[PDB]
This record gives C-alpha cells, structure tokens and sequence, in this order.
C-alpha cells in the first residue's frame, strides 16, 4: 500500500532518501562535510551540530569565530566554485531545488494548521480535537469515573480509615473504656492511672508532635474532660461529705492533681 | 563566535536578481507554456519560440546558476526544511492512527473489554444473596441469643436489661 | 506530625460519630466498605458492557471526532501525500548530486556553522541592573525585558553546555544562570517576601463579606511572580511562593471564614400555634376559602436557608472563591511565554468557575463544608420542606471544573 | 426478601431454633461470601486496572495524540514558515522562468514518439525476442523489460495517453497513435509476448537459473511496478475519490455535474484534476505504468502454467485408470521446483509459491473427477486418490 496511502511510499522513497542523506556528505571519502566529529556521522540528513560539528579545526569555546567561520568561508568558497557547476550551473535541479524547496512549502502552508489551505480537508480546524472533543468525551468519561473514581478513592480510602483504626488501639478506644473504667472502682485507680500512664502514652502520640490530629486532640481531649470531671467528683466527695479512707482520698486529688496538672503543666 | 561567514551572495545573486528578473519581458514574450504538447501533435515545437524563455530559463539556469556560485549549497537547503509537512501530516496520520482509530477504538472498545464476565453481574448478586444472607444469619443469631440471656442472668440488675429488651425489640423489629 | 490521616479521616471517621469510639464503628465502617463495593461493582458492570455501550453512545461524538478526524485522515494522508511524493521529488531534485556536501551544502559546509546564533553568552549585566527587587509592573524592564533575560538564563541548557566539537556555552555555562539565578536568586527571595509580606497584606486583606478583594488586586501583583518563564518555579518555589507561603495564608482565609460563618445561630422553641394555624387552616378549608395562604411553615422564613445562598457562597469562598484561588493556585501559571510577554499584557482572571475541560486539584474547603452541614445537623423540620432545597444542593454544580460538584456531593 | 425467606429455608434446615447449626450455617455463608468475594476480589481488580489503562490511554492520546495532531499544529505550522521565503535565491524565476521550459517538451515528444515508433518497430522483434529460450528471450530482463519500460515510455501513449486527455492539441494521442501502433502494442504486447513467453519460457522444466531469473525478474520488476501503477491509478480515483470527491462530491455543488461526475465522479477530469494523482508531480510520474501483465496479470498463467500444464497432465481417461495424479502430481513436482526457483529468481511477482497450491487444485480437481462415478477401477477407486491425497501431501508442505 504505497500509491498512494502517504506513508509507504513516503517510508521507502523518503525514508530511503534518509539513509541517502545519511551517506551522502558522510560516506563522500570520508565524512568531507567535517573532520571526524562521529565516525557514524550522525546525520548528515540533517546538521546534527552536537554529534557532526568538525567542518573545521574550532570548534572551542570562543574560536566558533575562528575556524568555523572559516569553515563558511573555506567550504562556501571551494563549494562555491565546485558548487557553481556541481548543480549550479545546471541549474534545473536547482530550479527543482528551490521548486521542493519552496513551492512545495508554498503547499505546506496549505498542508499547514491550516490557514488558508482550501480549508475543507478537515484537519484543519482542530490540531488538539482529542483534547477539543475528546477530553470533551473524556469528559463524558469524567461523568463515567465521576461515579467509578470517586468510587475508587472513597473505597481505598475507606480501606485505609480500617488501616488507621487498625493502626490504633489503645488509643482512639479509651474514650469508652477509661470513661466505663472512671466511675467504676477508683478508677482502679489503675484504670484511670495506669490507663492513662499506658494510655498517656499514645497521649503523647497526641504531645510528641499534634499537627493537626485534631481525631488525637479530641482523643486527649476527652481524656482531659474525664480527667477534670473525676477530679472534681474527687474533691467534692472528700471535701463536702468526707467519709473514707481521708489519706487514699488526699492521695487521690494528690496523685490526679500532680497527672493533671502535670498534663496542663505541659499546656 | 561572531561566526562571520564569507558566502557568494549579493554580487552573484544580483544576476538571479536582475538578469533572471528579464522573464518580466522575455518570458512574456515568447510564452513557452500551457501546455508540454507542442511536437507530440508535431506542429511547431518552438511555438514561438522559447529563445527568451531560455534567456530567463537558462538565465536560472546560468544567471540564477552563477548566482548558484555557493547557491547551489544555499537553494539547496529546504530539502530538510520543506519536508515538515511530510515530517507532520504523516504524524498526524500516525495520530489519524492513534486518534482517528487507537483513540476512539481503544476508548470505547478497550473500555468495553472488561464487560459482563464481569459476572459481577452475577457474582456481586451472589456475593449480595450471600451477603444479606449472612447478614440474616447473624441478626438472627442476635435475636435468638437475646431473651434466652436477658431474662435468665439478668433477674437482679433491672434497667440494664432494659437495653437487652431493647434490642431485640429491634432484632425482632 | 500530619500521617496518612487528617486527610478527611476526620470527614471518614464523620461516617457516625467518633463518640465513644468505636471498633464496633470500625465493623461499621466495613459495613459502608461492602456499600461501596456493590456499588462500585455495580458502576463496573453498569459501565463495564452497558454504559460502555453508553461510552459507545459518547463514540457517536467522539467516533464522529475520529470522523472529521477521519477527514484528518484522508486531510494528513492528503498533505502527507502531497509532502511524500513532493518530498521525493525534494530528495531526487536537490540531491542531483547527493552528495550532500555538492548538492545541498548550506549545512554541509557548516555542520556547526549553520547553529551559530549562540552568543548570548553568558551573564550577568540585565538579571538584577533591570530588576532590583523588580522595576516592573509597568510592562517595564523586569517583566518586559529581564524577565526575557531570565528565559535567556533558561534558553541557555545550562547542563548541555559544550559538545565541544561545537562548543557554545562549555565555560560561559558554567555561571550563566549561576548568577543569573544568582541574582534571580536574589529576586526569588524578593518575591518570596513580597509573597510572605504581601500575602500578609492579604491576611490583613478581608474587605467585605468575606471577602479578600485585597487579595484579589494583591494577586494581580502576583501573576507576573507566577508567569515568570523560568520556569516560574526553577526548583518548585514560585509555586511554594503561591502554595506554601499560601500553606499558613490559607488558615488566614480559612480561619477567617471559621470563626466567621458560625455565629448566625437563633431559633424557636415550640410552634402548636403555627399547627393551629395548619390546623386552623383545614378548619376553615374547603368547604370555605383557604386557609392556608400558603400559611407558615415558619422554617420558610431563612433561618438555615440563608445560608444556602450564603455559606454556599462562603462555601463558593472555600470552592469558588478559591476558584478565584484558581486565580492565586500559581495563578493560573499560565501563559506569558517569554518571560513575562502575555501576562505583561494578559493579566486579569476572572477566574471562577467557568466551565469543565480540565484535571486539577485543591484545597482549603475542609471547614466550611463541615460547618455548613454540621451547622445543620439538628434540624428535624427540614428537609420535609427543605426537599428541593437540600436536593437542589444536591443538583447544584454540574458545570463548573471545581469541587463544588464535591460540595454539592456533600451537599 | 425473596432470596431471604428462601434463605430462611437454606438456614431453616438447620431445626427452628438451631443457634450451633445457626452458627456453621453461617460459616458455611460465609465460605460462599468467602470465595465469592475472591473470584469478584480479583475479577473486580483485573476490571478496575483495564478501566485503568482505558482512562490511561483516553489521558495519553488525548493530550499526546491532541499534540501528535498539534504537533502536526507544531510541525505542519512549521510547514507554513518559509511558504513564500525558502532556497535563498529566484524561486520565482525557478517555478516560472526555468519550468516554463518544463512545459516545453516538444523535441523530446517528436523524436521519442517517432523513436518510440520506429526503435519499438524494432523492438518488436529485438525486445520481443523468443525462438526459444537462449536465457527466454535471451534475456527478458533486457528484452521483455526493455519492452516494459520501452511501453512505460510508450506509457506515454498507454497510461499517459489516459493523462493526455485533451490537453492542448489533437494530434498528441493521434499522429502519435500511428507511431504508437508500433509504439505501444509492439512494446506492451512485446513485454506481453516477452512476458508469456517468459513464464511460459519459465514453464520449461528447469527453467532456467539465469532464463527464469531474468524473465522473472522482468516479470516482478514490471509487475510489482504495474501494480503500484495501477494502484496509483486506482490511487487517482482513490485519491480523487478522496480529493475531487471532497469537491465535486463535497457536499456543496449540489446538483452535482451532468454528465461528467456521477458517472465519473471521481475521476475527474485529466490533465490534470484526473491525471496528476497518478502524474506529474508527482515524483513517479506517468504513473509508470508497465508492464500491465509482466506478472502482475500474468502470474496466474505461471501458476497456471503449472495449474493448466497440471490440469491438462489428466488425460482424462485416466490411462490406466487413475493415472491423471501421476503426470499432473510430476507437474506438481515441477510447480514446487518453479515455485521455489521463480521466487529464488523473483520475490514480488512471477509465482512466489502459488505454483504449488495451484498445481493442488489441479490434482485435487483433478483426482475427483477421475473416479467421480464407477468409471474407474472402483475396487481401486479411493485407493489411488487417497494414496495421491495423502502422499501427495507427504511429497509437500501437506
């Protein structure tokens, strides 16, 4: 399917003609157009200036002016003597190289975008219409993931809310159990003071850094409210009716004094 | 790097300016076109006469061709340039492959691939008609639980069976 | 310090409650996970071979694009026909010779000379004579030229400097854009504290209800910082000028519209009056004249359907405000191109809404959502009457390209 | 529920009240759950990543492919740059000045239409040469290829002559059509009795190393050429189907011509709305158009050659009984020997391998008509055909 189909005969007469270029200043005995800057002379169907830059000795990093303007000159001359009849004086192939040249780019800006090409080969007008209509219909996709997206991030987020549960437990519990545990025996008092000694802990996953769990504040948090309201259950039982063990009682807003305002010594 | 660069321009291009610039007269003249097909009927063949659009032809050809000193390098540069229509357009017929067929194609058909063998169409069905099922399984297991438990041990703590009563009013409910 | 959580894990665990606690929640949570899942299974095979179909349905339209892009077919075999065969013509008519170095010597003569417009070398003279901090912001030299100079410190690759066979910039680029972005070093943290500063100045910038208009001509003096073609953000600190001295710059707005946004709280306390006028009305009705008007229904009166044109104003302060946010994300980055060549000109967004062709994302609309619909929570009247006003929340944006679909998701 | 109450019966065979069995009938829904939720675990999974790749390459051809075509924006709006600017010198005097003498090609018209008619009167005989072989003609590269290519400058007056629609004058396909009397049909039918006698000379039982690699050659040069020409051809009416059917056939005429499109919509009109997409320029440009039956109308007589020196190897009788499979069977020993050393001689055209599976539907015809009804042995009947189907195939590819 080369005639016409505009890709296989552009692939074995153009892309003949590359390996043509690619041979034609290269493999002229032996890479005339330089000075060996590549031994596979890449390109040569085009200039390639950072791998085929030899065409004479500077080259550095100011001496451009040097010898590659005398490269210009050098081959601009002696190319403009041999070239003056190598197809300038015949200069048909040189009408056809300026007909390739530029009335064939006279038809590119009718194969261009697009301007004034005809313009009813319909190209011509839309260069981004898989972003103008399809993005438009990917848009309709984005009605599709608009439900099936959304589902998937609100599911593995949903999954990864079970990691973080997951991921706490002593903690973010301890709302119900040291609030069952406070009114129970004493706490214990172990089931307020070592519940919140092993929960103060994960208390100071809530103090060791806090931004901006505020799920953790409002963990400490109650744990603080609770804290407060069995304190003041405390000394309002040992102050105003005040009948038990006094000592345990003064041990009791002592020890969850000292916790409790050892926890706002910290705030 | 000024780069000063030495090549055969406006001293051999003013023959392709002035001299090839005779077609304004010469080719006028003699009016060697329209079309290739003068000896091939073998009528007259000049016709006439093509000597002038020969001095402005072959004033391309040699007027325009000293001006081609170091021209014929320097026409003679588009061969690489006039070819982005071909380097683009087949580009684009590779994107006319990739959106005029792989986008449109691989978007409504490569979304279709994964379909019904999904199958989900069932198997979600039967993951639901085991799911609900299960679910009828333990809230029965619930229920069934419930007032064997409730009005056994807890005889003595009154108003905390009252929950347990509750919630086989739901579990019933 | 800021986990995998916080990230609406708050608004994840806002399934219920997060009132005492609970794992028994987390089962819950599974529970709402297998929700999910059959549904999502269910939008699979819903779009999986039906509305995949239904995406067949869109290939009318977008087929049809592969249509008129059937015409780009035959139009890029057309002018890829045209330039195959012309091309050929160009490869048998001026390589005659071929010979490149006798037939089409222009580059064959110069393999390096012909890319020798490489002498904008090196630095430093315009990067900070022609921007002290700046001298812009009249179209003048640091937007006009010295910007332009800072997209010649980036026209310049600074790490392909040599190839020494050609060698332009192999020394000079070893501080072209070293003092370039020396000196725009020196202009980059200009901007970065005329971004923390003049960002304070927004902070201090809530003109009327909210509303950050300060902020709104205070990011006209931001746009040429964000277009700035260098790119603008070189090593994504133009965007942290935008975004992360916007990160506490934020919680200005956003503790601005908290405190704000929750104080209109009054109420009733008990209506049988208003059911004897509902009960008055089938009195008199009707069998008479009626008796209702329609009569109250007193929750008409807006004492929570203000804030539907309100707190989802400020919530469109939190989404289309902040869409005005999509005039300060960098701006709207683009386009000025050379540095500051069309933003020297084309300055002035709107930028709310205005239509949906994108892929983006954005923030700051966590606490207004959850004010706005956590304000509402006890509200047992509503939304009997409030039907096609929380349903118009529901259906409220289609069109925009904001997350006040998600809004209205959440509303 | 309707599934439920029915599951009420799954789980009310465990009793009434049968909390133990309640629990195992529970664990039994939770194995089905169990492998339910594997096989839609990993069937959902599998979904979910080709909805991946699907909105994945819906992103990368809608943005890469609207920047293939916008960089077709990039490139071929670069094709606009140097429209009226490029090759540096008198372009304007080099498509109008030095190719005004392009539409100047009288004197090689005369002397190659009156050359094209007295040197093809002479190649007649020296590029149609035979009697017998001596390499096929000897040498139909040279000779019946040089009577391709002297009827692909005779295309001129064959393929051209179709371009040359009344292009400026009358006696252009005239005065020429005397001198393409011994122009064209003694160099097409010189390259056509160059070309069946080639593959006919390539029917020759060897046939030869350098006879069928020269005739053949001839035949896939001029073959494969004609094919690619014609389909040019079919390419200008495919070509202007695709370009003067988005003219005439726009929709916009809207009538749309009477009576020269719809019928030949779209052709259209030559020299050169119905010629130059198969002409000039066109950088092929007539479009060749030999040999027209090198091989490429003429390679199903080699194929035949061996399926018609096959098919007449029956001497249906069958000579004994049966034995149309035996000289057919040995043409189809010299189809595989002329099939491998046509395309050890020529890969495009001039049968390839079709030789053998041809000299098949010469034997396969042939063998089921041999013994169609009882008119051969029938004790012997199947026997032969199938000891030819089956060693016939062993003897081949099979």
């Amino acid at each position: 399917k080369e005639s016409r189909a505009y890709l296989n005969d552009e692939s074995l007469s153009y892309i003949r003609d590359p390996l043509n270029g690619q041979e034609m200043s290269k493999e002229l005995q032996h890479l005339p157009n330089d000075s060996m800057r590549l031994n596979y002379l890449v390109n040569s169907k085009q200039f390639n200036v950072k791998a085929f830059l030899r065409d004479m000795h500077k080259q550095d990093s100011f001496n451009d002016l040097n010898n590659s303007l005398d490269r210009l000159d050098s081959d601009i001359q002696d190319q403009s003597i041999h070239l003056k009849q190598l197809v300038g004086k015949n200069f048909t192939k040189y009408v056809k190289i300026k007909n390739k040249l530029d009335q064939i780019y006279k038809e590119f800006d009718e194969k261009t975008n697009e301007k004034n090409q005809c313009d009813s080969p319909k190209e011509n007008q839309i260069n981004v219409e898989s972003l103008n209509k399809k993005v438009d219909e990917v848009i309709r996709t984005t009605t599709f993931k608009l439900k099936p997206l959304m589902d998937n991030y609100q599911k593995i987020l949903n999954y990864q809310a079970t990691k973080k549960f997951i991921e706490l437990n002593k903690f973010y519990f301890n709302l119900p159990k040291s609030l069952k545990r406070c009114l129970t025996n004493n706490d214990f008092n172990e089931f307020i003071i070592e519940y919140s000694k092993g929960l103060t802990l994960r208390r100071r996953f809530n103090q060791s850094s806090d931004a901006s769990q505020s799920l953790v504040i409002k963990r400490i948090w109650t744990q603080i409210e609770n804290l407060l309201v069995t304190y003041k259950d405390l000394i309002w039982n040992s102050l105003i009716n005040s009948n038990f063990n006094i000592d345990q009682p003064q041990e009791t807003i002592l020890s969850l004094f000292s916790k409790l305002l050892n926890l706002e010594n910290f705030i | 790097e000024t780069q000063q660069s030495a090549m055969n321009s406006s001293l051999d291009h003013l023959q392709n300016d002035l001299n090839r610039i005779n077609l304004q007269w010469n080719r006028i003249l003699s009016d060697n076109t329209n079309p290739l097909e003068l000896a091939l009927a073998f009528l007259d063949d000049t016709s006439v006469g093509l000597g002038h659009r020969y001095e402005e032809f072959n004033q391309l050809k040699s007027q325009i061709g000293s001006h081609l000193q170091d021209v014929v390098n320097e026409h003679s540069q588009v061969f690489n340039t006039n070819v982005a229509s071909y380097g683009k357009a087949v580009s684009s017929i590779m994107q006319a492959q990739e959106q005029t067929l792989n986008l449109k194609n691989c978007l409504k058909e490569a979304n279709e691939k994964i379909t019904t063998d999904k199958g989900s169409l069932q198997e979600l069905n039967d993951n639901n008609l085991k799911y609900t099922k299960m679910i009828d399984v333990l809230v029965n297991i619930e229920e069934l639980l419930q007032i064997p438990e409730k009005i056994e041990e807890n005889i003595r703590k009154e108003n905390f069976h009252q929950v347990q009563i509750l919630l086989e009013r739901g579990f019933i409910l | 310090t800021m986990e995998n959580i916080d990230d609406e894990v708050l608004l994840e665990i806002l399934t219920d409650i997060n009132w005492s606690i609970e794992d028994d929640a987390d089962s819950m949570i599974e529970r709402i996970d297998l929700r999910l899942a059959e549904t999502e299974y269910l939008f699979n095979q819903n779009l999986l071979s039906l509305q995949k179909i239904g995406p067949n349905i869109r290939p009318y339209e977008d087929k049809v694009n592969d249509e008129c892009h059937r015409i780009i077919p035959t139009l890029s075999l057309f002018l890829m026909e045209m330039s195959n065969f012309s091309n050929d013509i160009e490869n048998v008519e001026s390589q005659d010779n071929g010979l490149q170095v006798e037939s089409a010597n222009k580059k064959l003569l110069w393999n390096t000379l012909d890319e020798l417009l490489k002498t904008v070398s090196l630095d430093e003279i315009s990067l900070n004579q022609l921007l002290e901090c700046p001298i812009r912001e009249k179209n003048l030299p640091w937007m006009e030229n010295q910007l332009n100079l800072l997209l010649k410190a980036f026209q310049a690759i600074g790490s392909d400097g040599n190839e020494v066979e050609y060698n332009l910039r192999e020394i000079s680029g070893l501080k072209q854009r070293l003092q370039f972005y020396e000196k725009v070093t020196k202009i980059f943290l200009n901007r970065i504290v005329e971004e923390m500063q003049k960002k304070f100045s927004n902070i201090r910038g809530q003109d009327i209800s909210h509303d950050q208009m300060i902020r709104i001509l205070t990011t006209l003096l931001i746009f040429s910082p964000l277009i700035l073609f260098c790119k603008e953000i070189s090593q994504k600190s133009y965007q942290a000028i935008v975004e992360n001295w916007n990160v506490s710059i934020q919680p200005v707005y956003m503790e601005l519209w908290t405190k704000k946004i929750s104080q209109l709280q009054g109420i009733d306390t008990n209506d049988e009056k208003m059911n004897e006028l509902s009960l008055s009305q089938l009195l008199n009705e009707w069998d008479t004249f009626r008796k209702e008007r329609k009569t109250n229904d007193i929750n008409p009166v807006f004492k929570n359907s203000f804030s539907l044109l309100t707190e989802c104003l400020q919530t469109m302060r939190q989404e289309c405000i902040v869409y005005q946010n999509f005039v300060e994300v960098f701006f709207h980055i683009s386009s000025k191109h050379n540095f500051e060549e069309y933003i020297k000109h084309f300055n002035d967004p709107d930028a709310p809404p205005i239509l949906l062709d994108t892929v983006k994302v954005m923030q700051s609309d966590r606490e207004a959502a959850v004010i706005e619909t956590q304000l509402v929570s006890r509200i047992f009247q509503p939304i009997v009457t409030r039907l096609s006003s929380y349903f118009v929340e529901l259906v409220k944006a289609e069109p925009t390209v904001a997350p006040a679909l998600t809004f209205y998701l959440e509303n | 529920m309707s599934s439920d109450p029915l599951q009420q019966v799954c789980d009310l065979i465990k009793g009434d009240l049968s909390l133990e069995r309640v629990r195992d009938i529970k664990e039994q829904l939770l194995k089905e759950k169990s492998v339910v939720e594997y096989q839609l675990n990993k069937e959902s999974d599998k979904y979910y990543g080709e909805v991946e790749e699907s909105l994945k390459l819906l992103n990368l051809s809608k943005n890469s492919v609207t920047s293939i075509k916008q960089q077709i924006n990039e490139v071929n709006k670069l094709g606009n740059d140097n429209r009226f600017a490029i090759n540096r010198y008198d372009i304007l005097f080099r498509a109008t000045k030095l190719y005004e003498t392009v539409n100047t090609t009288s004197s090689i018209y005369d002397r190659i239409y009156n050359f094209v008619a007295l040197m093809e009167h002479i190649e007649r005989l020296l590029v149609a040469e035979l009697a017998e072989d001596a390499l096929e003609t000897g040498c139909p590269h040279l000779l019946e290829i040089h009577f391709l290519l002297t009827s692909a400058r005779d295309f001129q007056e064959q393929v051209v002559v179709m371009a040359k629609e009344a292009t400026e004058d009358a006696q252009r396909t005239v005065m020429k059509l005397f001198s393409r009397l011994s122009g064209i049909i003694s160099k097409f039918d010189k390259l056509l009795d160059g070309l069946t006698y080639d593959i006919v000379e390539m029917a020759r039982a060897e046939q030869i190393s350098l006879a069928i690699r020269l005739f053949k050659i001839y035949d896939l040069e001029e073959r494969e050429d004609l094919r690619i020409e014609a389909i040019r051809n079919i390419i200008k009416k495919k070509e202007i189907e695709i370009e003067k059917s988005s003219i005439k056939k726009l929709p916009n005429s809207k009538n749309t011509a009477r009576l020269q499109d719809e019928t030949p919509k779209v052709i259209e009109y030559p020299t050169n709305k119905g010629l130059y997409q198969e002409i000039m320029s066109g950088t092929i440009s007539t479009r060749t158009a030999p040999r027209g039956y090198k091989h490429f109308l003429i390679n199903g007589i080699n194929n035949s050659i061996s399926e018609m020196f096959g098919e007449m190897r029956e001497k249906y009788v069958g000579d004994q009984k049966f034995d149309v499979l035996d000289n057919m069977d040995w043409i189809f020993n010299e189809l595989i020997i002329v099939k491998e050393h046509i395309a050890n001689c020529c890969p495009p055209h001039w049968n390839i391998f079709e030789v053998y599976f041809d000299q098949y539907y010469k034997e396969l015809h042939s063998l089921i008509t041999d013994l169609v009804e009882s008119e051969p042995e029938t004790i012997i009947i199947l026997d032969i055909l199938a000891f030819d189907k089956t060693f016939q195939d062993t003897l081949k590819q099979d």
